[PDB]
């Protein structure tokens, strides 16, 4: 049969939202662009390159108008004219609006496209921002993380492709599976938390026996996320808090990338 | 004379354009552009020294880890702290399984669809392909079933009209020389690829987090806590899980990936003549096993004029005349500051000022070593260990060798390796190296522990007043890394990233001088001008990575 | 002539003791005994009906599952509870998946090493081994590379000089008749069969919390909460999950484990005309799919006197016919009550007195049907399809014996498959035909839950008066089990099991009848009557589980 | 290479005790066999039966006196001289206490062989005790839980083997790395217990979000285990409270198979 169309752009991106697809296991990468979707133009597997490339990304914008799945990530800088990243001769922006002009669902993977993320912290170089500032007319589905579990992404085009919508969202566009709870509201070291016992530094009698890294910097108290019950690689115990480090908040927009690894939460 | 322009070049990280003036079929002149610029330099700057490792690791997420490491390594230098042994083993663990990861997907998703034609895969005859491989391979998945299962795949994704990621590719070009049955394999072999990366990241992941982007180092040490009797932590269970995974990796890495690498270069056998990029190499040593950040595994050096024999060894990361000797320049790159810089005194202004031949045409600076232009990454790293004498690294080139002259009837010769063949070779052979890297180091760990030390971190002071300066050096998968950090009143004043992918693709330098993929190109045939599939034969070969090189 | 004693029977569930009479070669009279009672009707009489399932599920670890279904069945038949059809779909992909690891694990691990002798592998070629299975599996894992991979590891073992649960086995015996090559391919098999049961066993886990002893059933449905849009519970990441493992049973069972079968019957022919234990047969159907506990994917029913023909289905575990014939006696039993008693009037009353040949001789009870002994599991399973004509068993069965036909030049007729033979045939057709039920499932569930049904439990209430009774029904692994509850004033008053292995291993009934076990060993040839291989060949052809058959 | 010798005696079993290696992955089963231990005896999987198998667990005793590890699954049965559970013609009691003169580490696997378990519950109809009990003389390592994941049993005889002795042990014998800490006292559901968010029944809008199972009766509160943190079968996020059913406190003596699945636990 016809499988569902996909097309892929990075903006100022690290590519590592594309290598959490390597990491999945339901769908593997191979079984996602053989018999889940077709992936019709992705830069880091294309077998075409330059001008052969750019016609197969026209053709298919042509074939399947009103049918396909735009995702990018990376932020969009919009600083002197779009000129910080640049494309067969053109500013992403013109690329990305393009394509968003013919698209049946646009997701913004990481928290680069969802909010800007790393690339527009500090003094901003590039004046980067989100995939919803340059799209005002559109509803973009953020799945944000650095990067997310690659399934936060995969399960929500499963719920477009089986039941013909997009999974349930918050007032953030983001997926309640995914991103419904703070992660200190569902974390396995609650109770240590509870009865004040804290890892005071790395290596210390509490953090050798699996207590609340809240007094390292923990930001999973203003973070939402699933990383303490999805958690990561599908191996089982494995996220930063279960390894012994804080979580950063890099989910969320003004934790993440701004607020020292050291810094205490506020608590709800 | 014709101009041509590739952009974006794909199967690479990050964002490239490679113009050619091409001359009656043959590459006389060559630009390498890097289009996207962030500022992670800028970024970073006025933050406590501690915090910087989790915001420059975001540089690279294809290389994930190496940031990371860098930026500890480079903040331990300005304080001077001694990282203690079990920190050094576990960050070891780490960056060989990455590194494991990192070149079998470069070699299979990213560089394989330049040599390997799928279209011609289906008219393999399935049990002549499994023939072929009769005392060449012991590789248990090279059976014609294997094969008929994976040629009845591509046939269902081309009756399907919906080829994707594999549509307007070079099939037929006259530079694509496999047999068939060797397409066959090779497709068979790139599915096969996925699953042994997946087994390297489960390393990774197990010590780091996560991955991408770990999150268990410091400044001072790693985050895991080691107790063998404890709940929630690294206990005896979770490092059985950890060696579960390290030994799964071999049997690929040997039987299929060091194979597949041989017989490439017996079917193109022209490519041993072409893309030589420099006559200087440049390689740090790695993993590092005593409590005093050095006594390392693998070797460093300088090799200048391609002289093997004369090389000058480097065995630590704080020598003065590898940090003394290196500068970068902007003069042909959209950056306001031209003049030389070491990178304690770097500037990055953006001047962007459009596309000029002569003038300036990337976001790459261009880094010169006592003002000569260097080849890094695993040709470079090779070589270094080749001059060194490291028995390992002779017998293993050696392996890939005997399976060459088994195919050929021809030997293989040091010339032959300043190349882009040698280049891949060197990336083999380094991803080989690493297994071992691995055993080593999980059994010191286990051993340490035994022993009563289970520690992991040193706290850090960090002087309110007073300026002060580090570096950290890294040999990644893609080359040397340094990072180089000026700290002042307690945050960070000064902060500069010279990248394995900057010493390769870095345009035109202060003096003109021409750096390795802009060198590499000049002499490449190009059979069809509207099609040049010779000259990303050659930029592949030197694992593009552009978040990298720019930043 | 002479008596032995087998004892401890190994490569079964439990504590089992064969004894026979040998007479010119060939076995005349057998007992077979269960030699450990633990009393589990005892332990769970008196509590509330809703916590018997987690107690009663202890039965047995090797048909994990099986107890816990067939009691929160009993527990709604007596107070008269439709299940939610997602809860259906939900014990339905458990006892399918189950029932997949349970098979293998019995044709591999319990089973071959009657067959097979591993010194013999040995001697064999690894090229001829794999060039035997040429057009007659797909299967991707049986190179001459596999199979030399797997020679050195048992070359390894022997030379060692520690066989361990290897040693002092049946290495030469006369009755030992397959070729060095094959000995091989089935040494290979094996190791391959632990990967499939393994991801088999991931998908109980992923719906049932962990597996042994899943824990996720209740009176009145199931403790999985649907929301496709909940973090922390049953959502569409963990159902893509589940179906990840459901997609990866498939080639193993029909490339490898259906092949064996059809490649055992070839080299041991004789096999299909001995082992013979009753003419008479039971089923009951499995899988219900409907809002009201019913309509059934697999069919049930009774065969008398071995009359496809002439059989009478059953299609309800209502069935009023099923309920009123089965009784059990314990005349050769060591209990105290010995007249035949239907399970809601049961007693449970240890009486051991010790061994007698024509007195109490077994902890094990002696079921009957309206009088007569029947034999259950994988054998009645086929035999009742086959008799409702059934078209997917039907064609199952003809793909082993197209593979017979293809190795012997002689077909199979359904007489022969009342032999220790024919009982493996059918647990083989079984296994291959589950994973359709797998598929089924997975896609109904999927399609209710998109529909807007959510639902999974319906809360029970228990009146604190009156006297109720229920019966739940299952096909387990090894055959027909059933539960029988009695609730007295709101808490259990009496519990029955009837377990499969009861009716096949039961000792000699109120009559004196002999049951399968014992009569299947009737005119057994037995070359080494100090080594009785043969007698073990049979027995082990019924999957013995003496934790079911005693409790 | 010689490896470490291990002989397994079932007593009262269910075989769950066994089943449970069959999922195990470091090691899985068949390294386990071929390469980390040698099985000497194990009635599940031996190629010999009857007289050839009891020749061969005689030979092994002998041959390796004062080495082996010894492993009881199963309750042991002392009612009426022994008489309910007879293998071979003799009370197990007798096969047990005979392996245990020469063993170098006695380990009870399951909560049968731990504390008597299900099988001692009720009326306890066979005088069924635990392997301590027939044991006195001996240190006996108890591993329970009914089964334990069988990476506590796995990770207790690499300790052995590695490191030349057992592993930490708590006042019951059991290692602290599984057992050292209460399930409630590291559960991932302790924010909605603190703030009062329960499940009342399976199904309704709370069990539906993922909230604290303590109405719907769970142990956790008084029952020591791994089970929140190592969870079951390495697939990651499963064992009994993330799939939706209280903990019934299988692991631990008094709790498990005396008290009712709905029944309340007592907090600390
Ligand atoms: S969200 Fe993180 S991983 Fe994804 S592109 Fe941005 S920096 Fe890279
Ligand atoms: S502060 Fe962090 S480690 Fe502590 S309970 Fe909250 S989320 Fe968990
Ligand atoms: S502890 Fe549980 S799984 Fe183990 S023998 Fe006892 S009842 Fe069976
Ligand atoms: S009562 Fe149970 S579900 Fe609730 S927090 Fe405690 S252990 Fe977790
Ligand atoms: N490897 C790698 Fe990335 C590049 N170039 C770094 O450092
Ligand atoms: N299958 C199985 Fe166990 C037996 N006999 C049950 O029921
Ligand atoms: S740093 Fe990110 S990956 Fe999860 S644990 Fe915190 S939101
Ligand atoms: S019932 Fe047992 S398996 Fe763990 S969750 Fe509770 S101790
Ligand atoms: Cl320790
Ligand atoms: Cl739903
Ligand atoms: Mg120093
Ligand atoms: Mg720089
Ligand atoms: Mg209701
Ligand atoms: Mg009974
Ligand atoms: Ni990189």
């Amino acid at each position: 049969p016809q499988r569902p169309p996909v097309i892929w752009i990075g903006a100022q991106e690290c590519t590592g939202c594309t290598e959490s697809l390597l990491r999945a296991t339901h769908p593997t990468v191979e079984n996602l662009v053989l018999e889940t979707i077709s992936l019709e133009y992705h830069e880091v597997l294309s077998a075409a390159f330059g001008h052969q490339v750019e016609e197969n990304k026209h053709n298919a914008l042509e074939k399947y108008k009103g049918q396909y799945v735009l995702v990018v990530d990376g932020s969009i800088p919009l600083k002197d004219n779009g000129i910080y990243c640049m494309v067969a001769g053109e500013p992403i922006v013109d690329h990305i609006r393009k394509a968003a002009e013919g698209a049946a669902a646009i997701i913004a993977i990481g928290s680069c496209s969802a909010w800007g993320g790393v690339a527009a912290a500090g003094v901003n170089p590039t004046g980067a921002v989100s995939l919803q500032e340059v799209l005002p007319g559109k509803t973009v589905i953020n799945i944000p993380g650095c990067p997310p579990n690659p399934h936060n992404f995969l399960a929500t085009v499963a719920h477009i492709i089986t039941y013909g919508k997009p999974p349930k969202l918050d007032d953030k566009n983001r997926p309640t599976f995914a991103y419904g709870r703070l992660i200190h509201e569902h974390c396995e070291r609650r109770p240590h938390f509870d009865a004040g016992r804290f890892a005071k530094e790395f290596g210390d009698e509490g953090h050798r026996e699996g207590w609340c890294l809240y007094h390292l910097g923990c930001k999973g108290p203003e973070t939402y996320g699933n990383c303490s019950t999805l958690q990561f690689c599908d191996v089982g115990g494995v996220w930063p808090v279960a390894i012994g480090h804080p979580c950063y908040g890099c989910n969320e927009e003004g934790i993440g990338f701004h607020k020292g690894i050291h810094q205490l939460a506020n608590v709800e | 004379s014709q101009r041509i322009t590739i952009d974006p070049v794909t199967r690479i990280e990050g964002h490239l354009r490679i113009d050619c003036e091409i001359e009656n079929g043959v590459v006389s002149k060559a630009w390498a552009s890097g289009t996207m610029w962030r500022g992670m330099e800028e970024i970073v700057k006025n933050r406590d020294p501690r915090d910087a490792w989790m915001i420059v690791q975001r540089i690279c997420g294809v290389c994930t880890t190496t940031h990371a490491l860098s930026s500890v390594r480079a903040a331990e230098s300005a304080l001077n702290i001694d990282v203690p042994v079990n920190a050094q083993y576990i960050r070891n663990i780490i960056l060989a399984a990455h590194t494991t990861h990192d070149h079998i997907v470069h070699f299979y998703q990213l560089s394989a669809l330049d040599w390997v034609d799928i279209t011609s895969a289906l008219q393999a005859d399935p049990t002549k392909a499994s023939e072929m491989l009769k005392g060449v391979s012991t590789w248990h998945l090279n059976s014609p079933e294997e094969f008929t299962k994976v040629q009845n795949k591509i046939k269902d994704l081309v009756a399907s009209g919906q080829l994707g990621i594999f549509a307007n590719g070079y099939w037929g070009h006259p530079a694509m020389k496999l047999p068939p049955e060797v397409n066959l394999i090779a497709v068979a072999h790139y599915l096969q690829a996925l699953e042994c990366q997946r087994d390297a990241n489960r390393v990774v992941a197990l010590l780091g987090g996560k991955t991408p982007h770990i999150q268990n180092l410091a400044v001072g040490g790693v985050a895991n806590p080691i107790n063998l009797d404890g709940l929630g932590v690294l206990n005896l269970e979770r490092l059985m899980y950890i060696k579960s995974f390290i030994d799964k990796l071999s049997d690929f890495v040997e039987q299929v990936y060091k194979v597949d690498t041989a017989v490439i270069a017996a079917f193109y056998p022209e490519w041993l003549t072409r893309g030589k990029g420099a006559v200087n190499y440049l390689s740090v040593p790695e993993f590092p096993t005593d409590s005093k950040n050095g006594s390392f595994l693998f070797p460093g050096g300088y090799i200048e004029n391609a002289d093997l024999s004369s090389y000058r060894p480097i065995t630590s990361h704080s020598d003065e005349y590898l940090i003394k000797g290196i500068q970068e320049s902007a003069k042909h790159s959209w950056y306001k500051d031209e003049a030389p810089q070491a990178p304690w005194e770097g500037t990055t202004i953006p001047a962007y000022d459009g596309w000029s031949d002569d003038g300036k045409y990337s976001w790459v600076k261009s880094p010169t070593f006592y003002g000569k232009t260097v080849e890094v990454g695993p040709l470079a790293n090779m070589l270094v260990k080749l001059a060194a004498g490291r028995e390992s690294t002779q017998n293993k080139l050696n392996e890939i060798v005997a399976i060459y002259q088994k195919l050929t009837g021809n030997t293989l010769e040091v010339a032959q390796l300043h190349s882009t063949l040698g280049r891949i070779i060197g990336r083999t052979v380094h991803c080989c190296e690493l297994q071992d890297i691995l055993q080593n180091q999980y059994s010191a760990l286990i051993t340490n522990i035994g022993k009563g030390d289970h520690t992991t971190f040193v706290k850090p002071n960090i002087p309110a007043t007073g300026e002060f300066k580090g570096v950290g050096f890294l040999e990644a998968p893609k080359g040397m890394l340094s990072h180089w950090m000026v700290i002042k009143d307690g945050i960070i004043s000064n902060y500069q990233a010279v990248v394995p992918s900057t010493w390769n693709s870095g345009p035109r330098n202060f003096n003109d001088d021409v750096g390795p993929y802009e060198q590499s190109l000049v002499g490449t045939p190009v059979a069809d001008p509207n099609k040049p599939l010779e000259v990303v034969r050659t930029i592949h070969s030197f694992d593009p990575c552009m978040a990298c090189a720019v930043h």
